[PDB]
């Protein structure tokens, strides 16, 4: 849920 | 020894990212301590050599970072930075995930000004999160810098300022957690969706946890989804109950944006300076911390 997406 | 670009000797792993992994380094000439970013070259979707040009554009700007060197070696895309101290999301841990008001306004302030900083070269942040934020070092102590352009983009031409088209159907770029409403919805994102996703931050300091944190889902997409539709039936006025109305106002005026539209950088600085004053505070760069 804080990963960076693309 | 193992050096990136003859001159900085590599060190041990310090952060990783869907765009690389970071490491300290050591420049052998100085002794001056950097970060240095990795990206493998056989990734699918080349974007360091992109990150650095950007880098490279906002340089001399107040808090951005310089660059000390880019290039290609060996598996890999480097990417030299100046090393600075710990991020907005190590101090608030740092704190207990306590931070006075105090601290939020005095943040808020400069978080603004990068923001708008990088607005006026032309380009959207689309990362803004406590991670992306971080303090300087010895006299550089009280700046707030800002980091990572891998999502940034342009949404103005450089000579013309036509902004880039509106759209629809767009998929989630960003963090779940700060992403505006606008970009839940598959909407491309402009100038207000970075000064929304710092509404989020500013809120998520005062609370120490937004209310769709921590979601329990499934499948990684079920789970996006559950924030976002926790974060849409989740009323401005609800979230930032128990906190001065400047912060509501804050995120509804953003909210109110339109796609294009400029921002007024100086009214939303001057809700909280004002309420910097009225609580009595002293300007003195002294932090929880």
């Amino acid at each position: 849920s804080v990963a960076s997406l693309t | 020894e193992l050096r990136v670009g003859n001159r900085y000797r590599l060190g041990r792993k310090i952060g990783s990212g869907s765009f690389g992994d970071i490491y300290l380094g050591t420049d052998i000439a100085a002794g001056e301590e950097v970060a240095i970013k990795l990206e493998c070259v056989k990734t699918k979707h080349p974007q360091l050599h992109i990150e650095s040009k950007i880098y490279k554009m906002m340089q001399g700007g107040v808090g951005i970072p310089t660059i000390r060197w880019c290039g290609a070696e060996g598996d890999y895309n480097v990417m030299v930075m100046e090393l600075l101290g710990p991020s907005l999301e190590d101090l608030f841990n740092f704190c207990s995930r306590k931070f006075s008001l105090k601290t939020v306004l005095l943040l808020a302030d400069q978080m603004i000004s990068r923001i708008e900083y990088i607005h006026s070269k032309n380009f959207i942040h689309r990362d803004v999160k406590p991670d992306n934020f971080l303090m300087g070092l010895g006299k550089k102590g009280n700046l707030v810098y800002i980091i990572d352009f891998g999502l940034a983009k342009k949404y103005r031409d450089a000579r013309t300022h036509q902004h880039i088209p509106y759209r629809e159907n767009k998929n989630l770029t960003g963090t779940a957690r700060y992403a505006s409403i606008n970009t839940h919805l598959g909407i491309e994102q402009s100038r207000r969706d970075d000064l929304e996703s710092l509404g989020y931050v500013l809120m998520y300091f005062n609370l120490g946890s937004l209310p769709w944190q921590g979601l329990k889902a499934a499948t990684k997409r079920q789970k996006y989804e559950r924030i976002s539709e926790k974060k849409m039936s989740t009323p401005i006025e609800v979230l930032c109950k128990g906190y001065p109305s400047e912060f509501a106002t804050y995120l509804n005026f953003c909210r109110s944006l339109r796609f294009d539209d400029k921002p007024d950088y100086s009214y939303l600085r001057q809700l909280f300076r004002n309420l910097f004053h009225r609580q009595g505070f002293s300007y003195d760069y002294v932090f929880d911390w």
